[PDB]
């Protein structure tokens, strides 16, 4: 059966400014089937009340989802996205870099 | 301008855990405007763009009844397709549906779409003539003969030439500047030393709509195709999009590099520099 | 607005 590995990007809605309210985004795309686990992490710990977009797909039938949470970035706080999917032999962790 | 409307349905079976989950989303161009989720506490069509909120209760009521009926139809289709393919009744399978219309600036239909995928493979599609089917295999030919006998293509064509075109025109009237007027990117270049001898120039496009954009790095006005890292266009979360392009350059040669931005919302193509 | 459902596959 078709299994496509997710692409992952982690990024902020607005250019990061320490102490200024923002959104942390984890965009997962290009995957099949649609069953997927996405957590946003703050200093390695799961963020609660994370929201996501309504399940949609591209013209090649591959799924995409945006996971997001309101956050205030600081110098020292580390953010990441952790993804589990049938195509991944272990969880994929992508760290937030405010320059990407 | 030219515009599109699309509905995207996903049904996923979960044998032993109850009826398949059905999710629908609707788009005008790159703007999501409705959703339905069969697993919601009280499933109903919900607005996801401000300009659809002015549609009256008869709209939301009618559409909600349609999604509830389509969820049951998809459940029957999933049972029929695992039979056609002689698959285990224990396994989870996916049925996706994608349909809608492309119109020109005058609002006339340019193209209709109505097609399906099973477990991520094309299954059956309504042809551009809106009168005939393309079936992927002998299973999809069972569906094709059933749909030929039931005059399904005529039901789909009536929708695509009628309600699809007429309702897209209405949404464009109610969505006004949000759907008709492109939002140009906010642009800037950042500089990231790698070493004493190499640095990254990154060209940012933020807050643009629609998603279609071109970012290119040039050295002395020649495209640097083979040397540019380009990320896939990504949603900001506020209905706009983001993209960046990066090039690694020799330290002290940054001034030879320009970023070129093409977007429908720009009065003219932008040339940017580290400044 | 969405298309009314018709036949199953």
């Amino acid at each position: 059966m078709i299994q496509r590995t997710p692409k992952i990007q982690v990024y902020s809605r607005h250019p990061a400014e320490n102490g200024k309210s923002n959104f942390l985004n984890c965009y997962v795309s290009g995957f099949h089937p649609s069953d997927i686990e996405v957590d946003l992490l703050k200093n390695g710990e799961r963020i609660e009340k994370v929201e996501h977009s309504d399940l949609s797909f591209s013209k090649d039938w591959s799924f995409y989802l945006l996971y997001y949470t309101e956050f205030t970035p600081t110098e020292k706080d580390e953010y990441a996205c952790r993804v589990n999917h049938v195509t991944l032999s272990q969880p994929k962790i992508v760290k937030w870099d405010r320059d990407m | 301008g030219s515009h599109s409307m699309r509905y995207f349905y996903t049904s996923v079976s979960r044998p032993g855990r109850g009826e398949p989950r059905f999710i629908s989303v609707g788009y005008v161009d790159d703007t999501q405007f409705v959703r339905f989720d069969s697993d919601a506490a009280s499933p109903r069509e919900e607005p996801r763009a401000p300009w659809i909120e002015q549609e009256g209760p008869e709209y939301w009521d009618r559409n909600t009844q349609i999604y509830k009926a389509q969820a049951q139809t998809d459940r029957e289709s999933l049972r029929n397709l695992r039979g056609y393919y002689n698959q285990s009744e224990a396994g989870s399978h996916t049925l996706q549906s994608m349909y809608g219309c492309d119109v020109g600036p005058d609002g006339r239909l340019l193209r209709g779409h109505d097609q399906y995928a099973y477990d991520g493979k094309d299954y059956i599609a309504l042809n551009e003539d809106l009168r005939s089917w393309t079936a992927a295999d002998t299973a999809a030919q069972i569906t094709q003969r059933k749909w030929e006998a039931a005059r399904e293509a005529e039901q789909r064509r009536a929708y695509l030439e009628g309600e699809c075109v007429e309702w897209l025109r209405r949404y464009l009237e109610n969505g006004k500047d949000k759907l008709e007027r492109a939002d140009p990117p906010k642009t800037h270049v950042t500089h990231h030393p790698i070493s004493d001898h190499e640095a990254t120039l990154r060209c940012w496009a933020l807050g643009f709509y629609p998603a279609e954009i071109t970012l290119t790095w040039q050295r002395d006005g020649e495209d640097q195709t083979q040397d540019t890292e380009l990320v896939e266009t990504r949603p900001a979360g506020d209905r706009t999009f983001q993209k960046w392009a990066a090039v690694v350059v020799p330290s002290g040669e940054e001034q030879r590099y320009t970023c070129h931005v093409q977007h429908e919302g720009l009065p003219k193509p932008l040339t940017l520099r580290w400044e | 607005e969405p298309r009314s459902p018709s036949h199953s596959m």
